[PDB]
């Protein structure tokens, strides 16, 4: 039970590196946003 | 709990694949401004 319950966050971990870039351009199209809309 | 697991493996693949052309658009609008 506890081989099954394990091996589940290890394949996550790869969307986990995914998940810190898709916050990370989140952030970033709101500077972008309030910026390109004064110009 | 074995079957509600397996459709969230899937999925998740999926809601990647449309959030790779988001990215895309947030990269040319440094180069337009």
């Amino acid at each position: 039970e506890t081989h099954e319950s394990g091996i589940k966050p290890y394949f996550e971990q790869k969307i986990q590196e995914t998940e810190l870039k898709i916050r990370s351009k989140t952030e970033n199209v709101r500077r972008l946003e309030a910026q390109r809309n004064a110009l | 709990l074995s079957n509600v697991n397996s459709d969230i493996y899937f999925k998740l693949k999926k809601l990647e694949k449309e959030y790779e052309l988001l990215t895309l658009q947030e990269d040319y609008i440094k180069d337009e401004q």
